[PDB]
């Protein structure tokens, strides 16, 4: 990630946010299912999700629509309005790796020393970084909350 | 074949309408041209008619008890000497000689003649302002159609209720809820199992002294007076035959120009701003009260204009 | 029932033979009531009962609606020009002469079953037929 | 554990649709069965039409039927909906004004489905049906036939010409199966009843809409005549007692009716729901 | 079977080129259900008479369904703008017409086969586009 | 230890979904077998299905099956199961309400199965489907085929696949192959069974929800036929030979109903279980 933008500063909230303070003493964790269901789904969804970031003017309704959608009484208890920061983030994480990447990975595949093994160890995808920035910073959150281990 | 209806000894009047009707016997031409008005045909066609005209309707009949066990409490209308036809359009029709020109509305499995449920909710709601559809092909008549339907439903619903006054939009609110069940918008009202309005069939309940069908003929003069005119022959209810008119009413209840259900107005009147003005409720008989007027106004079935299907109080 | 492509053709050919679907492809309005009221009058009250129906002219009152037993036997003339040599239900000895009335072929040929398999089939492509077609 | 058998009496004429997925010449057709192309309940439908009769009793509806959509809590159902299978349908005569038509096919079926089952009472029922269908069987030879067993209808008219009754008088009928399958009984081969029941020969109701007395549109509707029956399976599956011992005594009382299919505000599809009696 | 990316794009460029999402973002409720209804017709009655009654519009047949087959017809282009020579496979390209209707095409020659892959994987594409609008 | 064949005898309508892997026109498809394509069922659903019937003798669940998820205490299965793959499915006739559908391909891999497995009774039933085979292949000799083994059926047609069915009367059918097969068997060429049993023409039924007498979702749901029938392998790989038998024992009980697939309060997915009878 990078720290020169408002993509860390929404990661940093974003953490606080939903980081449980005090260890939840219930045998159950309804919510951490539901975020084992919502990390399952996003990187399920990916190829659409992509879809949706490679779009310009309209992406941020069709991924408010498309979680709403894919996601039904997605708020039980604990992570509320998680949908909302989820997709900010990805946005601006999208928004950052289209600056820093595109015309990096562009000019990388037309270098006809570097290999095809070397090329696709340099070449960083945009939408696949947001997303897998997404799911990182989701596993996260449900390692320190889930109180099973392994 | 004999009179008396039962479900012991009796023929099927839809199937010996529709289907006997038409059997081919030896020696019956209606195929050809010249077969259709030999006399061999309009005689076979003539005791056909015999036979569906020869049967009886008795008042405990075991046929239109288990109607009443069903359905509900009757409401039990008689016609008037024209007649009742339904079911005019159903196609039943060769051209040949002494057949009835004219479909006619018989249950499948019964064979009684009835009124399906929909003709009857059709008749009730075209009296209503609001049947009209706003599509377009009728955009110039819908004013003054609704502008009329709605002046008659209003001296309507203040003759039979107990409303002083009732608006537009509340009449709008309570077609659709009776109706439709909805908003005029198609919003669903959170509406309760037995607070559905339903329009069960109409079956002929007794014909007194005589048989339930009967033959009539129109014969229309053609434009050319000095030309033979040409005689139809259709199957009509005969006079003085009880109908039986069964329906599922429920209370309407109208708060706000707005049609409410019974746990809606159960909260409402506790709340601390119930209006007594702004609140209207029509029960089961006075709704019921209503369709019977509408009834006794214009009637059911087909012909209405010329007289057909008229109905009085029992 | 499924009804194939080549049946379709069919009826989209005895469509315009008959002169139902005019030049500038448009159809009059009243001929898919024609069409449903048959297979309403078939159910009803039989097979020859409602093509005595629709084959009566003297109404004069309607639109012509003896164009649709003509369209009902060229496709099933049509249907029967490419039966498979097998003549366990072909009864196909030949086509139903153009002059005949259709009633008295079912009255002739007792053969109601295939009789009325065809009709059938030929009463439901001429409806797909006049759906992909304009009306008034 | 604890299966048995109900019987839906139609009171009204049934219109369960299968959507505009079917084109014959009727626009509107019913639903039938994919294996025996006889009309039929989907098991999803009655489930509905049920759970649409209990749902003020809200206790009842969420132990037996589930919890209802859009609830938080969701909660399976422990109550088991089988199909509703067409039993008997009235057929027009001239003997008499309908009679109630079943199928040698349909009779074998039945009686797969309750051995298979086990429903309550299904030991006597399936005794004597077996025995009847073997006696019916034993009297056709392999050959086309339509039995009745009330002599006063020899000769009659099963809806066509082609199709007329005859009384083998050895066979004897039970009336604890006469009340199961309905009076005035035809029993048919499989040709005469899939020809009575076919696309061809269903009943056909006609509606029009009307704009100011004038037709817009005119369509045709198939209908399942009224007073046929139809059969269905409920498992109780580990329900609580008290709820399902007021489930059966709701659903089995004569004042019940209960709203299947489509039409519901101009009465079509009314029926009365009934246990497997004692044979 | 699998859906591309390139198809759902070109399932989100018919659904807002043939006038199906307002410009609010929302889509009415009616559309997914006619896409399945569409599915399970194809299946049940076959292409041709699916196609047939989804294109109508003369009558009240819910005055939006012809989009659907609009969006098929957009779609089935797209993908044969593209995939377009590929000798290696068993594949015929070509851009149907915008007057000829896609049952006119299919009648005249459809071959059925191809045409059943294209309307299938164009019906995946479109539900999956439609899951990013919203019910009006 | 032994491998004995079990035959799944469907006694609804099977619905085990394939889970959006498989996109179609139809949103929820049933699974398919991933070489032939044919309906089936995974050995997962097997397992849990027969785990959730017997879930109340912990000591044999924990014996055979294994152990719970949540227990700390790790047990292997010991009972190893295999997927259910199809064997017969009913196919609509006009002579009979259904037939019994097989292909020669289906009779050629359950051969094969029953060579590389060794089932209990399998080398009778080797020998006599091979002959059954061969028979089959030399009456047909390279053109497509459906032929009866009963006299009265010849003539039947595939309503589907519009072919009518001959019987070759040097072909005999053993009652246990008809056991096995089903009754009313049909047996045809690959290209016949794979329409039959295509996406195209498996059954699809519709389901609605209804918010207040309006539609809300509306989806349709791919359904494998009643009375189908479907045949798996059990390897007693080191069981203990009690618990063993009392498995199989109430397995094989025509009381034991077994739930598999989805949609289960709408009577779903209801099967028996029987195993490979001695010839």
């Amino acid at each position: 990630m990078s720290k020169k933008g408002k993509s860390y500063v929404k990661f940093n909230m974003l953490l606080q946010k939903y980081i449980l303070k005090n260890k939840d003493m219930s045998k159950t964790q309804e919510s951490e299912k539901f975020l084992s269901s919502v990390i399952q789904m996003i990187r399920a969804h990916a190829e659409i999700l992509q879809i949706i970031l490679q779009n310009e003017d309209k992406r941020t309704e069709m991924l408010k629509n498309y979680f709403d959608n894919n996601f039904n009484e997605s708020c039980h208890l604990g992570y509320t309005g998680l949908f909302e920061d989820i997709q900010t983030l990805l946005c601006l994480r999208y928004q950052e790796n289209i600056q820093d990447y595109q015309n990096r990975n562009e000019i990388i595949q037309q270098n006809t020393i570097l290999t095809s093994d070397e090329k696709e160890i340099l070449i960083v995808s945009p939408a696949m970084d947001a997303i897998h920035t997404i799911f990182t910073a989701l596993q996260f959150i449900h390692f320190i909350n889930y109180n099973k281990d392994e | 074949m004999p009179k008396n209806y039962t479900l012991q000894n009796a023929s099927n009047l839809g199937w010996l309408f529709y289907k006997d009707y038409y059997r081919q016997e030896p020696n019956v031409d209606f195929i050809s041209t010249q077969g259709k008005e030999s006399d061999t045909t309009a005689d076979f066609f003539r005791k056909t008619n015999q036979r569906i005209t020869a049967y009886q309707l008795n008042s405990e009949s075991p046929l239109v008890a288990a109607f009443n066990n069903h359905f509900g409490t009757p409401l039990q209308l008689k016609t008037i000497y024209p007649g009742l036809i339904t079911g005019s359009g159903l196609p039943h029709q060769t051209g040949s000689k002494g057949e009835f020109k004219l479909g006619f509305q018989f249950d499948y499995t019964t064979g009684l003649p009835y009124i399906p449920g929909s003709s009857i909710k059709g008749t009730l709601r075209s009296m209503f302002p609001f049947s009209l559809k706003d599509k377009g092909s009728t955009k110039r008549i819908l004013p003054e159609y609704r502008k009329e339907r709605m002046e008659y439903i209003r001296d309507l619903i203040i003759e039979v209720t107990n409303i002083n006054e009732i608006s537009d939009t509340e009449i709008q609110a309570l077609e659709y809820a009776i109706f439709t069940n909805s908003t005029p918008s198609g919003k669903t009202i959170e509406f309760s199992l037995e607070e559905k309005d339903v329009f069960y069939d109409a079956f002929v309940a007794d014909s007194k002294d005589g048989v339930m069908l009967s033959d009539d003929y129109i014969t229309p003069h053609g434009e050319n007076p000095l030309k033979d005119p040409k005689p139809i022959l259709f199957l009509k209810i005969r006079p003085d035959v009880t109908i039986n008119f069964y329906f599922k009413l429920c209370t309407t209840h109208l708060y706000k120009e707005k049609v409410c259900s019974s746990k809606q107005i159960e909260e409402i009147k506790k709340q601390n701003d119930f209006s007594s003005s702004d609140y209207k409720m029509i029960t089961a008989h006075q709704k019921r009260n209503l369709f019977e007027k509408i009834l006794l106004c214009i009637g059911i079935g087909a012909k209405t204009n010329i007289g057909y299907g008229q109905l009085k109080k029992l | 029932m499924k009804i194939s492509k080549k049946q379709i053709e069919y009826a989209i050919e005895a469509l315009r033979a008959n002169n139902i679907i005019t030049n500038d492809n448009q159809y009059p309005k009243v001929f898919k009531g024609y069409i449903s009221s048959f297979g309403a009058a078939v159910i009803q009250s039989g097979l020859i009962p409602a093509i005595i129906f629709f084959e009566n002219e003297d109404n004069d009152a309607n639109a012509d609606r003896h164009k649709i037993i003509g369209v009902l036997k060229d496709i099933i003339n049509a249907m029967r020009q490419q039966y498979t040599v097998t003549d366990a239900t072909i009864l196909v000895s030949s086509q139903i002469p153009a002059n005949y009335s259709m009633a008295q072929y079912i009255i002739e040929h007792g053969n109601t079953d295939q009789l009325l398999k065809e009709i059938t089939e030929a009463a439901v492509a001429m409806k797909l037929a006049l759906r992909m077609y304009k009306s008034e | 554990m604890t299966t048995r058998m109900y019987v839906i009496n139609t009171l009204s004429n049934m219109h369960v649709g299968s959507g505009e997925v079917n084109y014959g010449v009727i626009d509107n057709l019913i639903q039938r069965d994919s294996v025996t192309n006889l009309p039929n309940i989907n098991s999803s439908g009655l489930k509905g039409a049920i759970r649409e009769y209990f749902k003020e009793n809200e206790d009842l509806v969420r132990e037996l039927f589930g919890s209802a959509p859009r609830d938080e809590k969701t909660l399976p159902g422990k109550v088991r909906f089988f199909e509703a299978n067409l039993l008997s349908m009235p057929v027009r005569s001239d003997k008499v004004p309908f009679l109630m038509a079943i199928s040698d096919e349909v009779l074998q079926e039945l009686i797969t489905k309750m051995k298979f089952f086990n429903c309550e009472e299904a030991t006597q029922y399936i005794s004597h049906l077996s025995t009847l269908l073997d006696n019916i069987k034993t009297q056709a030879q392999g050959t086309d036939f339509a039995y009745v067993f009330d002599p006063l209808l020899q000769g009659a008219i099963i809806e066509e010409v082609s199709i007329r009754a005859t009384c083998p008088s050895h066979i004897p009928l039970q009336p604890s199966l006469k009340k199961l399958l309905g009076d005035r009984l035809v029993i048919l081969s499989h040709k005469y009843f899939s020809i009575l029941s076919d696309d061809n020969h269903l009943p056909v109701l006609s509606r029009n809409n009307l704009e100011n007395g004038q037709s817009a549109n005119l369509w045709y509707e198939q209908v399942l005549p009224r007073y046929s029956r139809l059969y269905f399976m409920l498992m109780d599956g580990n329900a609580q007692s008290e709820y399902l011992k007021k489930f059966r005594d709701t659903l089995c009382t004569p004042s019940t009716i209960i709203q299947i299919g489509a039409n519901a505000s101009i009465g079509y599809g009314y029926c009365q729901i009934s246990e497997l009696s004692p044979f």
